[PDB]
DNA sequence: TAATACGTTC
RNA sequence: UAGUCGGGUGAUUAGCCAGACUCUAACUUAUUGAACGUAUU
């Protein structure tokens, strides 16, 4: 069924479709990517084939995702994430390890079958074939481990869906004490104006993980951190200031200001120009005020001619 | 790259180094700089930009610790708690992580030390493996380096990775640096309880058995008699000069002519001795440490070596007296022993200092009070902070007398009925530094003034309460107990101070009840 | 058995 | 006291000026994939 569903929407044949199915798990292109600091980061990205089943078997198949959920969903963003917390003085950041390639074929069913909101029911033998669309194999030779990747279409919208109950249980014990949660992916915000009622988070997550998920799923302790407004409070590389507002934080500030100022004098090559526009409709999305201040100190003219 | 770039002109110091290694001068510079910059505060102290220390320290079923979470001060942090509460296997934790920096700095790719599979799991965690994870800091450009040592218990199906990059990304750029140009290198040291247990030198020599094995009297005593045969009694040229004229004269000049061959060799062996293990003269590396000594040891005022005798004899001004230093109880040669240690350590590792001894560094010390008597328990951490301004010293202690001279915020305690669940450790509520040491025993340590064990203790509360019983009146009990007291603390012991003033105290309400 | 308009986040 | 927040000034990621905050307590992150902003059309 699943196969003349994806056939019909890829105007192509049932036997094509299921053809390709069968090595697919091994069709994704692993390679890196450097990070910010020193290293790289490993991306599995499927093949465009690949990608276009993955596609149309989202747009196929509804999966419940809970309003906490605010990575890769319509219209919320990490503006939206920061915004929810910006009220609270109080803050606690937590973080689950491996957060994708820790969800496994066994957790999904587990999830579809444990899952109450309107889940679509799939006959046994497209269960095989859901697999093959949706897990990479990461070891060539041993078939038995398919993983979520990092870099498939698919994979986000899974990966909400396996969180469902996971957030429904956490937004309804938090509801109760006044705490404010979001979830951006792996990246779990606590906020509340209440002190210490912070502190007990952290238990009840490893719990609840340990419930849902056994050992698969878990917290990563060095990535938990508590934080008020004595401190920086950040959200999804948000920053969030003491009066309460969202803010680009001092030093991007300061930094768009610097290139606002190189290209003033013509110091700006076109990259680097390209860049600060950038940076100038970011600022735009995060703290228009920003905009308003630079537009007053710097000669509109001057800002026109940069968007341009 | 360009990202790279606006980083590391940022202030950087990861993406700065990346930039230099990929290429470059500038880069180096700013690199150079980061590790090399400071100031002189207003007491005169030498005091880095960016500072060097351990953050925080997450323990998770490591031995009796199911998860455990510490805040370390920068300069002291002090752990108590009774036998058994887990100090030694905090220290233990700390110095394991310890050993991956000092391994990268001696080495590309040196391999540090790790958790055992069959001692450090504890014992009934359910999910059979132990993680200890650290996070350092290093300035303003590098606030976080997370390390994590990890095992698994024998047997189990799945292994779990230790965490080490971020040790061996900071600690290469300590290696490839010194190795263009000197710099200033941190100093990582471990004093456990066996210190009290009874080639030519080069600079890493300062690592070898730092994280344990340091800390020895004889290594101690040997050294500095070396050291001195050499520092008792100018260019190569001149002195290749003066020795070819020596030479020429050569039978009473043959001594001398011995003493100059010597120099000129050790003067051609530094010449020739690369940048990244340059050193100051042994004159100079034996002055800072017969300072270090005499500042930091109680009542040791100098220290030197004679060979009057016909043997050669470490001596020491202790309390006013010239006495060998095996006359010094084993209590303080053990302590003397630790600091001339360090004080060798800081000194190889920190050339470029005026004084080597304000160098960076973190340095372990388990049981301080190991072998001191009382009077000497309250003088020891007085010293050390002043005699070392930017180690940050993580202690163990058991001694209230130790505690009365430190303030509250560097203490960490354990929770008496801690079974090992506890989450987070906390400061005392009591302020220490100053106090009483009968209140740090009860307030701090939960532990009673007076034994409760012995009989006698009781005897002014019972005396008390046959006072009150009688009406105030000195009956044929209350005497009896009373001549008790009195015969067992003496006339002129407070307990019977405190008896009398009972009796006095109640015969005056009495009378007044009286006057009714 | 990846993609290239520029930023941001996971 | 120290850290943190950031309105102004500065050929401007610095330095300096002003105001404010303080649960034991942020460490600014990742693309070509997904979402969001902007541009092209
Ligand atoms: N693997 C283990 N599992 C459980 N408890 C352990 C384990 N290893 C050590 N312990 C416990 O740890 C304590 C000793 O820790 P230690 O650091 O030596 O304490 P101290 O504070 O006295 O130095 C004892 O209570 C011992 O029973
Ligand atoms: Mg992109």
């Amino acid at each position: 069924s699943v196969i003349r569903g994806l056939a019909a929407v890829l105007r192509q044949s049932d036997s094509d479709i299921s053809a390709f199915l069968v090595t697919a798990p091994r069709k994704y292109k692993v390679y890196k990517i450097p990070k910010r600091t020193t290293g790289f980061r490993v991306i599995a990205q499927p093949a465009k084939g690949l990608k276009d089943i993955q596609r149309a078997f989202v747009q196929l198949y509804s999966l419940p995702v809970h309003d906490a959920s605010m990575a890769y969903m319509k219209g919320k963003g990490i503006r939206d994430n920061a915004a929810a917390h910006a009220g609270n003085q109080y803050l606690l950041k937590a973080d689950l390890e491996d957060f994708f390639n820790s969800i496994t074929p066994a957790i999904f069913w587990r999830c579809i079958e444990m899952s109450s909101a309107q889940t679509p029911q799939f006959e046994p033998q497209d269960k095989l074939f859901i697999e093959k669309i949706l897990f990479w194999q990461p070891i060539k030779r041993r078939k038995t481990k398919l993983i979520l990747s990092v870099g498939a279409p698919s994979s986000p919208v899974i990966s909400n869906f396996c969180m469902y109950e996971f957030d429904n249980r956490i937004h309804a014990a938090c509801k109760k004490v006044e705490i404010t949660y979001t979830r951006y992916a792996d990246d779990l915000t606590f906020s509340s104006n209440i002190p210490d009622v912070l502190k007990a988070v952290p238990s009840t997550l490893e719990v609840l993980l340990k419930d849902l998920f056994g050992s698969a799923l878990r917290l990563n302790h060095s990535k938990t951190v508590f934080s008020s407004k004595a401190h920086n409070r950040h959200v999804t590389g948000i920053t969030i200031n003491n009066e309460e507002t969202l803010s680009l934080g001092r030093d991007r500030k300061r930094f768009i200001k610097h290139l606002i100022n190189q290209y003033k004098y013509g110091l700006l090559d076109n990259e680097d120009k390209a860049y600060l526009i950038g940076l100038l409709a970011f600022a735009s999305h995060i703290e228009p005020s920003f905009i308003t201040r630079m537009n007053e100190k710097y000669s509109l003219e001057l800002m026109e001619r940069l968007r341009g | 790259t360009k990202q790279y770039e606006r980083k590391a002109k940022g202030g950087n110091l990861l993406s700065a180094f990346e930039l230099y290694q990929r290429n470059v001068g500038e880069w180096f510079e700013m690199c150079r700089d980061y590790i090399q910059d400071g100031h002189v505060d207003e007491s005169g102290i030498f005091r880095p930009d960016n500072a060097f220390y351990l953050r925080r320290l997450t323990l998770k079923d490591f031995r009796r610790f199911s998860l455990l979470e510490i805040k370390l001060e920068e300069d002291l942090t002090v752990i108590i708690g009774n036998n058994g509460k887990g100090k030694t296997s905090i220290l233990y934790a700390i110095a394991k992580t310890l050993s991956w920096f000092v391994a990268n700095i001696l080495k590309e790719g040196g391999s540090g030390q790790r958790l055992s599979e069959m001692t450090d799991i504890k014992n009934d965690a359910e999910d059979r493996y132990s993680d200890v994870s650290s996070t350092f800091f290093f300035g303003k450009g590098l606030k976080s380096v997370p390390i994590r040592l990890s095992r698994s218990a024998l047997g189990t199906a799945e292994r779990r990775d230790s965490e080490v990059k971020p040790a061996k990304d900071l600690a290469d750029i300590w290696r490839v640096i010194n190795e263009v140009n000197t710099i200033n290198l941190p100093t990582f040291a471990l004093y456990n309880v066996e210190r009290s247990q009874p080639r030519r030198e080069e600079r890493f020599d300062a690592y070898s058995q730092t994280l344990g094995g340091a800390g020895r009297f004889d290594h101690f005593v040997e050294w500095y008699i070396y050291l001195h045969k050499r520092t008792v009694s100018s260019s190569i040229k001149e002195l290749e000069q003066q020795v070819n004229d020596l030479q020429r004269t050569v039978v009473s000049v043959k001594s001398l002519l011995e003493q100059m061959k010597f120099k000129l060799s050790e003067a051609i062996e530094r010449n020739d001795a690369a940048v990244s293990s340059r050193v100051l003269t042994e004159s100079v590396q034996k002055s800072i440490v017969e300072k270090a000594i005499c500042s930091v040891v109680p009542s040791i005022s100098n220290i030197w070596v004679e060979m009057i005798t016909g043997s050669d004899l470490v001596k020491v001004t202790n309390d006013g007296h010239d006495v060998t230093i095996d006359q010094l109880s084993d209590g303080q040669r053990v302590f003397l022993s630790l600091v001339a240690d360090l004080a060798r350590r800081m000194v190889m590792l920190n050339p470029l200092l005026e004084n080597p001894l304000e160098g960076r560094g973190i340095v372990l010390i388990d049981e301080i009070e190991l072998h001191l008597h009382p009077k000497w328990q309250q003088e020891v951490i007085l010293n050390l902070r002043s005699a070392f301004p930017n180690i940050q010293f993580i202690i163990t202690t058991h001694s209230p007398i130790v505690l009365s001279t430190i303030e509250k915020r560097c203490i960490r305690e354990f929770e008496p009925n801690d079974d090992g669940d506890q989450s987070f450790l906390d400061s005392p509520d009591m302020q220490t530094k100053g106090s009483e040491n009968a209140q740090i025993l009860e307030q701090v340590m939960n532990v009673h003034s007076t034994p409760p064990g012995i009989a006698e203790s009781h005897w002014l509360g019972n005396f008390e309460l046959l006072l009150l019983d009688n009406s105030g009146e000195l009956d044929n009990h209350s005497q009896v107990l009373y001549d008790q007291i009195k015969a067992h603390f003496g006339i002129d012991s407070i307990e019977l101070k405190k008896a009398d003033s009972l009796i006095r105290i109640n015969k005056m309400k009495n009378k007044l009840n009286k006057i009714r």
